[PDB]
């Protein structure tokens, strides 16, 4: 037994619905259920035997289907509610979808932008590393420009995001650019740049090291 | 309920492995032990499951071979064992109490790789409200874990998935305290690395 979720990853309002699929491969006879998944927490249970809400989860999460064909709601997101979610065939065996990854919508936010130096212990290598923060901003989406002596360094950086915040909506980036020791200190300024919707001029962080 | 899952892992390609899943809090024979995969990035997968007492086994097809269900009634601990091991068996896995609260294990994160354990370098990065670092930097495998002052400090964390790059990982994570706080009393990450079992702590000066 195959199981088909549908989407693959969400993005949706704050107050707002959603809707998940699932289709199995043959009649599993409403034997499925649905879990949330948040990271380095609980898979939880949420729903079993199609419609049954397990104890405490509210009203606006509810679940549909028989045959093959499913469906998960929940309305009236809150930020809480960000997770992957998961259904669960139980009805031979078991098997999970694919997951549905869902994010929830909220008011732009511009990031807080932080640049680092390299360490002194990092010095001690032939390498140093020049760090930037960009905390808690929405809408994912973000350039982070390097520049060195006004200058734009495309390689030898390192981007990830957090996963979205579960209390406040945002996201948080964290870049970081390496270079040798000695092509460190070839150079002065160092920018850490940041392109997002809320500011139509980069959040712009620097610090001069012969200075 | 105890369901206390063994150590992270790293093998070579071909070889085998046995994850221990370590029940302790409740009659081991009243429910069957789970074995799930985790992704990266999404996706969990049902191996199979055993039963402690009856002994009945039940597999996933395409796990059927790769994995080996066992499980020790005298010392309450369900196992899987792993069989030639690719890189497509790199992931985190799971064991779970069957559910008829609902009980998992922690995870254990098996690495397939020819690599061998480097322990990360932790930098101390230092400049209203003041953010600090630390930047993990070049080891292998996953995982390491970061915390600020013990777990004192935590709400103005943000820690950074790990990125692989040229064949070791290298996260940093942040926090935000007030700038009334540091310098005068003291910010010191503490990152554990377990497959090299270290636990190193760096006060940002
Ligand atoms: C979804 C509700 C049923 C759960 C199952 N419980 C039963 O099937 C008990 C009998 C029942 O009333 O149908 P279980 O937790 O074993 O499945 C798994 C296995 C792996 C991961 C997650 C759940
Ligand atoms: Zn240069
Ligand atoms: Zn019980
Ligand atoms: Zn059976």
């Amino acid at each position: 037994i195959e199981l088909t979720q549908s989407p693959s990853s969400l993005s949706a309002s704050l107050g707002g619905k959603v809707t998940i699929t699932c289709k199995a491969s043959q009649d599993i006879k409403k034997y499925i259920g649905w879990y949330q998944h948040k990271p380095g927490k609980q898979p939880r249970l949420l729903i079993h035997y199609t419609s049954t809400l397990l104890p405490g989860i509210p009203s606006r999460f509810r679940g549909s289907g028989s045959g093959r064909d499913y469906s998960f709601s929940i309305s009236n997101l809150e930020p809480e509610d960000i997770a992957t979610y998961y259904c669960l065939q139980y009805y031979n065996l078991r098997t999970f979808g694919g997951g549905t990854k869902l994010e929830i919508k909220r008011a732009d936010a511009a990031p807080t932008v932080s640049i680092f130096p390299p360490s002194s212990e990092q010095l001690t290598s032939g390498g140093a590393s020049v760090v930037c923060f960009l905390n808690n901003f929405y809408s994912k989406d973000i350039n982070v420009k390097w520049k060195i002596d006004g200058s734009e360094r495309q390689n030898g950086v390192l981007n990830s995001w957090t996963d979205q915040d579960s209390k406040d909506s945002t996201y948080s980036m964290s870049s970081t650019l390496t270079l040798t020791k000695d092509e460190y200190e070839r150079h002065n300024s160092y920018t850490c740049e940041a392109t997002h919707k809320t500011s139509t001029s980069p959040i712009v962080k620097s610090f001069n090291r012969n200075e | 309920v105890q369901l206390q899952e063994s150590d992270a892992e790293l093998v070579k390609p071909g070889a085998s492995v046995k994850i221990s899943c370590k029940a302790s809090g409740y009659t081991f024979t009243d429910h069957v032990i789970h074995w799930v995969k985790q992704k990266p990035e999404q996706g969990l997968e049902w191996i199979g499951y055993i039963s402690p007492g009856n002994g009945d086994i039940k597999y996933n097809e395409k796990f059927k071979g790769k994995a080996t269900l066992t499980a020790d009634k005298s010392s309450s601990t369900a196992y899987m064992q792993l069989n030639s091991l690719t890189s497509e068996d790199s992931a985190v896995y799971l064991c779970k109490r069957g559910y008829y609260v609902d009980y998992w294990g922690q995870g254990t994160t098996l690495t397939v790789s020819s690599a061998k354990t480097t322990p990360p370098s932790v930098y101390p990065l230092a400049p209203s409200m003041v953010t600090l670092g630390c930047l993990v930097k070049g080891y292998f495998p996953e995982p390491v874990t970061v915390t600020w002052n013990s777990g004192s400090l935590s709400s103005g964390v943000h820690t950074f998935p790990a990125v692989l790059q040229s064949d070791l990982y290298t996260l940093s994570s942040s926090v935000t305290v007030p700038s009334s706080t540091w310098p005068s009393e003291t910010v010191t990450c503490n990152v554990a690395h377990p497959a090299s079992s270290t636990k190193v702590d760096k006060k940002i000066e």
